[PDB]
């Protein structure tokens, strides 16, 4: 089950022995019909570092499956605004040069988002552990039960993991062919 | 060795098995008992009776990475081949041999060839050999 | 970690850190020693991660100390400059970025710049350097000294933190692989592509910009565009007389690729000859070794960027700004010269606290042929200019050394940069020239030679010879610094170390003072002037190209280099520019004089002069209780030679600039 | 002991090339099967693409969608792919090469769990054949040679006849 | 091979433990023989040696002496430059060698079993140390093999000159050649990026009309 961040802090550091289980027992290493442990190259093997991996992976994940919708929807829909119009800017692709530098329009986004990322430091380095890992306390809609838990656990990194491949292709598609969504 | 009490079963996180093999042949025998305060052997007895098994098996993030900051990698430590060159070097250095080199620019070549220093008269430092002379 | 232990209660206590001063304040040697020893961390109350500690923190406070000097440099540029007015036109305003009061009359000082400025002409280069890196506004220069009294501030917290982040335990520094291999990937590699790119988005188009003589807000705010095939260097900025900067930006980006190359193959192991060199990486594990080492290289490093600087122009209007690549050339020349005794003092250093090399078993060889070829070099060199002397004296040139006479041609000075015939010009000034070789030069790059080989003689034997030697086998026992060890055995004086680099640097001053008066002199006679009008020029210079004809014999030295130029600085007094020049040439010319007192004298006649004159304060029951003592001995050699190095530098600093500002205004 | 006792060091021009700088192959002995399948593909994959980027100027397939006579190794990538998805003869060779990958999967099981040291990259195929074991052996290294020497080979040919026009069997300028 | 042949095996052949003899010719030779054979060896590359050095160097121009002895430049190709000489340098080099190879062979001759040791190296050498550091076989092979190199080079020079004019001129390029342009130093080389006949194409098209706020890709042109 998950317990209150208070409570699982209790337990929380580097640790130094090792549970005997593939990445210390993180979901996300399950197939379809069995058990898939991905590691080729024996990231996982660093224990220690392995709640920071986990915690890396669900950061990019949730950044991505952001990007991947933020690249989407701009063409279908815009701010209504002059300088986000689609005479203004064709394509998302288009809005980091857009909107970089005097602007300021991408600077404040910038701005908060490291303002954020500075105030979640103190979790991500000191209260980082195997069962906090990307555990913020935005628990609603989890389940109350240690199988719900998991499949939700799972289904986020399974959709982080997809959004995160997508946003590659989508970008690099978009890029080479400067067309609306169905390429990106 | 295994009367080692600190070097028995030192966990992995702590210093790599590998990384901690090195480390013992690099250190003299002798050293292992008690090593001196400042040497990678040192923080590792140190630290290793302080956690492991049986004793903390938690750490803080900073503590753990200044841990990792002031223990040796694996390429820090001199190697097998590095050592048996050095310790051939000393040898014949205390032997009285030389192994011949000629200073070049800013350095010295060596020319691959052993040379007899001394001279018959071993404390004496007129007869020391040289090509040039000898 | 533990920050309850830095508290202010040793501040008042003045010399807890040396055992030696735990009896404080018994004379006034406790207050000599207590200076002197204050950062030799090494002999100073604690252990080896202590030692560390203070060696990094050290370390990261001179960088704060660094950046806030350039912090000024820049503030004093953007707010007390007319760098606006040199950026319009650099030919007709001189850098100045320096004013001074008008205390005591001493506005005399400030001299015309500019129409609406008036100050001391600077220097330094830092005009040309910001020209170079694109600093065209106020704007930029503030945020410029805003961003290095940031790093003041970040460097200035990070020893105060690292002087307790860093524990017993701590053995970052000793991670030599580490260190060199992100050193030579990050700091140089990505350094160099990193302002490579800074060059390629920022300089070039604002450096464009400025040569073709826009001045436009929304353009300072296409590479290789004008840059034609000729090899770079082959072909200066026509309108800047310097090596395109494009050219300089792939130069940067080419380093950094290769740097990074470079530890790239150090990571894969490439190399092989590990051997070769493994008895120095065991030796030389120790802070004296590569003090020393760094000491010696960064010495290397600063003659080139001496020699380059000048010879290789870089810089938008430096090559037209005389006094600024003189003084660039000098300063760094003179730096070369430090940091390369500085190298020897820490060798010996190292010598004495760890074990040496193997090459020192063989020292008497190394120091007898070093002794024959110092002596042969300066027979041969210095008697030419004798023999030159006595013939033309008794009125026969056709028997001295020089062109039309006997000479002595370079052979080897070959050319290779195969550069096309004639010279480069840049608004009445000759930016480039090429330096003809004769006799003149064969002599005086001989005793060029002779020179350096002596100091390198003194500082090998004071490195070889510090452990022991047959005069002394407990040399070692007596340390590193010690004034000698007794009048016995015919008298023991200056046999250690540090005296050696005593001398040494009286050496290495003589050295690079005759280096200082041959750039000086060939540049002002066959390189630096004017031109009166395919076009064929008459170059008239500022010396007249006298070198060739009087630089053979030292009257002609002594004549047309010292007499014949000093009448600027010597008549300086009423000249607003640079009376001050003239001001602090009498004042080095005392200084000089002044430490032949020390460096003639001797410890016991002052302190018996201090005894007697301490008789009349105890007979008025005036008694100091800090008894007052003379100098140590080895204090005062260190007193003489800093007076002796500091008056030299000074009458030739004062002299040069002197001479140089009022040639060109 | 080297490797997993698979072909590909001995029989060498002096007889036991041991090549692994990069310890790969002691540092993840787990991947050595898929390391000898992925050499055996790549080296007979480069032995195919330099006979195919010879033999098109002399001859040209059937189908008449590659007798352009300016397909050389530039364009003709690009060209053939044509317009939309799965529409051209770059699109046929695609699905050609992928239904021969797919009897791999039956081989070596669906994950490639059965992929072990001494059967990687063996498809069965046993035609013109030594029938001795050492021959076999023998065989293999050549193989291997060969296969490493045409990817040496391709990579070489691909890269000067991009770089310098000359997309034909000099591949020299 | 023989009792004979072992006195200077490991020093020959493409690695040092073979023994390259398609002749046969140290076959039925004896130990004497064999060291004779091998002094030749060494003396023939060495003087090979420095003659491809001294042949480079005046092909090269560089030739001093030969320039202040005649007051003129003398022919690059070494072979002419020969007959330019005087016959004062001539003989003067003659004699000198003469001078050297005396007193090598008489006042100083080379030990009976080591007749290649000019210098006296085995009186305070020990070839037979059993420490690391005692490659002298490694400095032995390398000069035996540089030698026979330079030998079939030297000869090769000479025998192309004299048929085809061609000394193997060298293209040193710094102080002897003036070279004033980049195709000069780089053969085919017209600029500043290399001669390359592919045009980099850009991997992603650009848009026709831009926007504000674009900031274009740079071109290295
Ligand atoms: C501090 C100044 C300094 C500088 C600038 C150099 C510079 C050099 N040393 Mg080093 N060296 C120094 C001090 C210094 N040394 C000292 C104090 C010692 C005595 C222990 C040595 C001992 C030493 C040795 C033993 C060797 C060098 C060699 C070299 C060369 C290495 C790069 C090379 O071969 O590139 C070219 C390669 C591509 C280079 C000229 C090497 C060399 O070839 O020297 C002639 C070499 O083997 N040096
Ligand atoms: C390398 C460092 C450096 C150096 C050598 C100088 C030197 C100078 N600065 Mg200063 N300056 C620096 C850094 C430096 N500055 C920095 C970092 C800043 C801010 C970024 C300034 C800002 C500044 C201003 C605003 C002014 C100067 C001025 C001066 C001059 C007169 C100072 C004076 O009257 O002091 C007086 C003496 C003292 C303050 C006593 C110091 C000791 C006690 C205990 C305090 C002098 C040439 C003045 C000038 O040039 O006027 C024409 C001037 O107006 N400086
Ligand atoms: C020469 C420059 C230099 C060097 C070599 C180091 C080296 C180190 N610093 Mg840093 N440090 C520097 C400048 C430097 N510092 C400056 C200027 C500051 C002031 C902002 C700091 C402030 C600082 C802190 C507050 C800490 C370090 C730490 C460290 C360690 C690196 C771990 C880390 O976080 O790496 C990634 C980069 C190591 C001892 C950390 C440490 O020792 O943790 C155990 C640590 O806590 N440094
Ligand atoms: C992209 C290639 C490139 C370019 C454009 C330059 C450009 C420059 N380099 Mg060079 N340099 C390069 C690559 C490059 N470098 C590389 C890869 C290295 C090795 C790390 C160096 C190492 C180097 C040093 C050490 C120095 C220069 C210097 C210079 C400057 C003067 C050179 C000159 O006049 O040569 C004249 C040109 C020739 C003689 C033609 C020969 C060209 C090749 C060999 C053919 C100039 C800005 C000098 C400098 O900065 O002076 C202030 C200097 O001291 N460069
Ligand atoms: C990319 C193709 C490829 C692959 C997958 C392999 C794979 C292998 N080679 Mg290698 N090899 C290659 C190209 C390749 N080779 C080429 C081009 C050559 C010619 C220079 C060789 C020459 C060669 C020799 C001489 C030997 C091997 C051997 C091996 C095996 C052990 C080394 C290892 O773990 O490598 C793992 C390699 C990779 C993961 C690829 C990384 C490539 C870079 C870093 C990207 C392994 C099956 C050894 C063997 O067969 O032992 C039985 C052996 O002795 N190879
Ligand atoms: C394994 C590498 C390889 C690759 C990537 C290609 C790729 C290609 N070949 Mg093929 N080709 C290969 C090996 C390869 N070939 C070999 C080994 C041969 C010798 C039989 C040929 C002989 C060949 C011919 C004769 C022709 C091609 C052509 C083609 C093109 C169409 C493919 C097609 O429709 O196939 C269908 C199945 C394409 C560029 C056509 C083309 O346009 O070439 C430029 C063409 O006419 N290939
Ligand atoms: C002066 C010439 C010379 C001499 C005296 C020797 C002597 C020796 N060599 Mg040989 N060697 C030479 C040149 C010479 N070499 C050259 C230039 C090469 C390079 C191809 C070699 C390569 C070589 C190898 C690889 C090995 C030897 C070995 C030996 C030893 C045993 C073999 C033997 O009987 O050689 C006797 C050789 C001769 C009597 C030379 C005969 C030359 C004939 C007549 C042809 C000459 C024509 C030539 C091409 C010039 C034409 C010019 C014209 C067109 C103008 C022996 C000490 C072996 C050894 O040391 O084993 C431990 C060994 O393994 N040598
Ligand atoms: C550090 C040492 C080293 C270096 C720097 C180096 C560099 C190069 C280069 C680039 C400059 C090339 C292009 C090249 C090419 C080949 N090397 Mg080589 N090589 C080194 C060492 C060995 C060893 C020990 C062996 C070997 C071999 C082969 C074979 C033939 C294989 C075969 O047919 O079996 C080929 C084609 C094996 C052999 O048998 O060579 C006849 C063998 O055993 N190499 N090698
Ligand atoms: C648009 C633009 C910009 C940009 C940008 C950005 C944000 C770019 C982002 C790029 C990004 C995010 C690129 C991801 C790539 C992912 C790859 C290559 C994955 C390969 C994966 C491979 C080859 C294989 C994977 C697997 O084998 C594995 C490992 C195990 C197997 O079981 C399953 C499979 C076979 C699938 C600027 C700079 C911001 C402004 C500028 O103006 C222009
Ligand atoms: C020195 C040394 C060694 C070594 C070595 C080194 C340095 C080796 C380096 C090897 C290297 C660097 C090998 C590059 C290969 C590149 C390839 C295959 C590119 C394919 C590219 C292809 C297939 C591109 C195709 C197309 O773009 C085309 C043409 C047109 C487009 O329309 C369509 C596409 C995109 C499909 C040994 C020998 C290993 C051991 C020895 O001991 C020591
Ligand atoms: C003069 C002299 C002394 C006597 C000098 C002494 C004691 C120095 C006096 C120190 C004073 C008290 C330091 C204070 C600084 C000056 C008074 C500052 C003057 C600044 C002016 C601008 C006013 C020695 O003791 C000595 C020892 C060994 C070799 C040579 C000598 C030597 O030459």
């Amino acid at each position: 089950l998950r317990r209150e961040l208070a409570i699982a802090y209790e337990d929380s550091g580097i640790d130094l022995l090792d549970n005997g289980k593939f990445c210390q027992g993180l979901a996300g290493a399950d197939g379809a019909w069995g058990r898939y442990e991905f590691d080729p190259l024996g990231f996982s093997k660093k224990t220690e570092l392995v709640p920071y991996f986990r915690e890396a992976e669900l950061k990019h994940g949730r950044l991505a499956m952001l990007a991947w919708v933020g690249m989407v929807v701009p063409d279908f829909v815009r701010i209504p605004g002059e300088k986000f119009s689609f005479e203004a800017v064709p394509l998302p692709i288009d809005g980091h040069d857009a909107f970089s530098g005097a602007t300021g329009v991408n600077a404040q986004i910038l701005f908060w988002v490291g303002i954020l990322e500075f105030c979640c430091a103190k979790k991500v380095f000191e209260w980082n552990s195997l069962e906090v890992a990307g555990d913020y306390g935005l628990t609603k809609f989890f389940p109350s039960d240690e199988e719900g838990q998991k499949k939700m656990r799972t289904a986020e990194l399974k959709n982080g993991r997809l959004a995160m491949l997508a946003f590659g292709g989508a970008i690099t598609q978009a890029v080479i062919t400067r067309h609306p969504f169905p390429w990106l | 060795i295994s009367k080692i009490a600190y070097l028995q079963d030192v966990p992995r996180t702590i210093l790599e098995a590998d990384v901690l093999e090195k480390l013992l042949m690099n250190t003299p025998r002798d050293q292992w008992e008690d090593p001196p305060e400042d040497t990678y052997l040192y923080t590792l007895k140190t630290f290793a009776e302080v956690y492991g098994p049986g004793k903390a098996t938690k750490m803080g993030w900073w503590d753990y990475f200044r841990l990792k900051l002031d223990l040796p990698p694996g390429f820090e430590l001199l190697d097998e081949d590095e050592m048996k060159v050095a310790a051939d070097y000393d040898k014949l250095m205390m032997e009285g041999k030389i192994p011949f080199a000629v200073p070049g620019p800013a350095g010295f070549w060596y020319t691959g060839a052993v040379i007899q220093w001394k001279g018959k008269e071993q404390f004496a430092g007129d007869q020391v050999q040289t090509l040039t002379e000898n | 970690a533990i920050f309850r232990y830095v508290n202010a209660t040793l501040w008042s206590k003045a010399g807890h850190f040396n055992k030696a001063l735990s009896k404080g304040a018994k004379t006034t040697t406790w207050i000599w020693n207590l200076h002197a020893s204050a950062h030799d961390f090494d002999i100073q109350q604690g252990s080896a991660g202590l030692i560390a500690r203070k060696v990094f923190s050290s370390g990261l406070a001179h960088l704060s100390l660094v950046f806030f000097w350039l912090g000024g440099m820049h503030f004093h540029g953007a707010y007390l400059s007319n760098y606006s007015a040199w950026l319009k036109d650099p030919k007709s305003v001189a850098p100045s970025s320096h004013i001074a009061y008008s205390l005591v009359g001493q506005d005399i000082l400030n001299s015309y710049t500019s129409q609406y400025f008036s100050g001391i002409t600077i220097t330094s280069g830092f005009f040309q350097l910001y020209r170079s890196e694109g600093i065209v506004t106020q704007s930029q220069l503030k945020y410029a000294c805003a961003a290095s009294l940031i790093a003041t501030l970040i460097c200035l917290s990070g020893s105060y933190l690292h002087m307790q982040l860093m524990s017993k335990f701590t053995s970052f520094y000793k991670k030599f692989q580490s260190l060199s291999q992100s050193h030579l990937i990050i700091m140089f590699g990505f350094g160099s592509v990193s302002f490579s790119a800074h060059q390629i988005h920022e300089a070039l188009p604002i450096n464009s910009l400025l040569d073709s003589g826009i001045w436009d807000p929304q353009l300072f705010s296409a590479i290789l565009l004008g840059t034609p095939s000729a090899i770079t260097g082959k072909l200066l900025n026509p309108s800047t007389g310097s090596i395109f900067l494009s050219q300089v930006a792939a130069h940067h980006l080419a380093v950094g690729i290769v740097f990074i190359t470079l530890g790239l193959i150090k990571w894969c192991n490439l190399f092989f000859s590990r051997n070769a060199i493994l008895s120095l990486r065991l030796a030389y594990m120790d802070y004296h070794a590569q003090l020393s080492i760094n000491l010696a290289v960064w010495a290397s490093l600063s003659m080139v960027a001496a020699h380059h600087l000048t010879e290789i122009p870089v810089y938008p209007y430096e090559s037209t700004d005389y006094p600024t690549v003189l003084c660039l050339f000098v300063h760094h020349a003179c730096l070369s010269g430090f940091f390369t005794v500085a190298s020897g003092a820490h060798a010996s250093i190292f010598v004495i606290r760890q074990l040496p090399t193997s090459e020192i078993r063989h020292r008497d060889p190394i120091i007898g042929h070093l002794i024959w070829v110092c002596i042969a070099l300066g027979l041969h060199s210095f008697g030419l200019y004798c023999h030159n002397d006595t013939l033309e004296a008794l009125g026969r040139p056709e028997d001295t050394f020089c062109d039309n006479s006997i000479q002595l041609k370079p052979i080897f000075a070959k050319q290779f940069l195969g550069l096309q015939p004639g010279i480069e010009v840049l608004d009445g000034k000759i930016v480039r020239m090429t330096q003809e070789l004769g006799t003149a030069d064969f002599m005086v790059h001989h005793i060029h030679a002779f020179t350096i080989h002596v100091t390198l003689l003194i500082l090998l034997k004071g490195v070889l010879y510090a452990r022991n030697s047959r005069l002394v086998s407990d040399k070692l026992e007596l340390g590193f610094a010690y004034p000698c060890d007794g009048p016995g055995r015919g008298g023991t004086c200056q046999i250690s170390p540090w005296d050696h680099l005593f001398l040494a640097v009286f050496w290495m001053y003589n050295c690079l003072s005759v280096v200082i008066f041959h750039y000086f002199w060939k540049m002002q006679s066959d390189v630096w002037g004017s031109y009166v009008h395919h076009s064929s020029l008459t170059c008239s210079h500022y010396s007249q190209g006298d070198f060739s004809v009087n630089s053979i014999t030292i009257n002609g030295w002594l004549r047309n280099l010292l007499w014949s130029e000093a009448s600027q600085v010597i008549q300086s007094y009423a000249l607003p520019s640079i009376c001050s020049y003239g001001f602090i040439f009498l004042a080095a010319h005392f200084v000089w004089a002044f430490s032949l007192m020390f460096l003639f004298s001797g410890r016991a006649y002052w302190q018996e002069l201090i005894e007697s004159i301490l008789w009349s304060h105890h007979k008025l029951k005036i008694v100091p209780h800090i008894q007052p003592r003379a100098l140590s001995i080895s204090q005062g050699r260190a007193v003489g030679l800093t007076h002796y190095v500091l008056g030299g530098i000074g009458c030739t600093w004062a002299f040069i600039i002197s001479r140089m500002l009022v040639l060109t205004t | 002991e080297f490797a997993a006792g698979m072909a590909g060091s001995k029989l060498h021009g002096w007889g036991e090339y041991q090549f692994d700088p990069a310890g790969f192959a002691t540092s993840y002995p787990e991947l050595l099967g898929w390391f000898r399948e992925s050499e055996l593909k790549h080296g007979r994959v480069a032995m195919l693409a330099y006979v195919g980027l010879i033999v098109p100027d002399a001859f040209r397939l059937p189908f008449e969608e590659v007798q352009d006579s300016s397909l050389d190794l530039l364009s003709a990538h690009n060209k053939l792919i044509g317009p939309g998805l799965g529409e051209g003869p770059m699109w046929w060779l695609l699905l050609a090469c992928g239904v021969i990958e797919s009897f791999r999967f039956k081989q070596v099981g669906l994950a490639f769990e059965s992929l072990t040291t001494e059967n990687a990259g063996d498809l069965g195929l046993r035609m013109f054949a030594p029938s001795s074991a050492e021959g076999m052996e023998s065989m293999k290294m050549k193989e291997l040679k060969n296969g490493r020497l045409a990817m040496l080979a391709i990579g070489g040919a691909l890269t000067q006849g991009v770089l310098f026009n000359a997309h034909h069997f000099p591949f020299m300028s | 091979l023989t009792p004979a042949q072992e006195s200077i095996a490991g020093t020959g052949g493409p690695f040092p433990e073979n023994f390259w003899d398609p002749a046969g010719i140290t076959s039925k030779k004896s130990k004497e023989e064999i060291l004779e054979l091998r002094a030749i060896e060494l003396k023939h590359g060495r003087v090979a040696m420095l003659a491809v050095l001294g042949w480079f160097h005046v092909a090269a121009g560089f030739h001093i002496i030969g320039d202040l002895a005649t007051g003129t430049y003398l022919d690059n190709n070494p072979l002419v430059s020969v007959t330019q000489l005087p016959m004062g340098g001539m003989w003067q080099t003659v004699f000198f060698i003469m001078c050297l190879e005396w007193v090598s062979t008489y006042v100083c001759p080379p030990p009976k079993s080591k007749p290649w040791d000019i210098l006296g190296w085995s009186d305070i050498l020990l070839e037979d140390e059993d420490n690391y550091w005692n490659q002298f076989r490694k400095a032995e092979v390398q000069e035996l093999n540089n030698g026979r190199l330079a030998m079939m080079a030297i000869v090769g020079l000479i025998v192309q000159d004299i048929f085809f004019g061609d000394f193997g001129e060298v293209k040193v390029c710094f102080s002897s050649q003036t070279c004033q342009d980049i195709g000069d130093y780089l053969p085919g080389w017209t600029g500043p990026l290399p001669p390359v006949a592919y045009d980099f194409p850009p991997l992603y098209p650009a848009p026709e009309v831009p926007y504000t706020g674009y900031q274009a890709p740079l071109k290295l042109m």
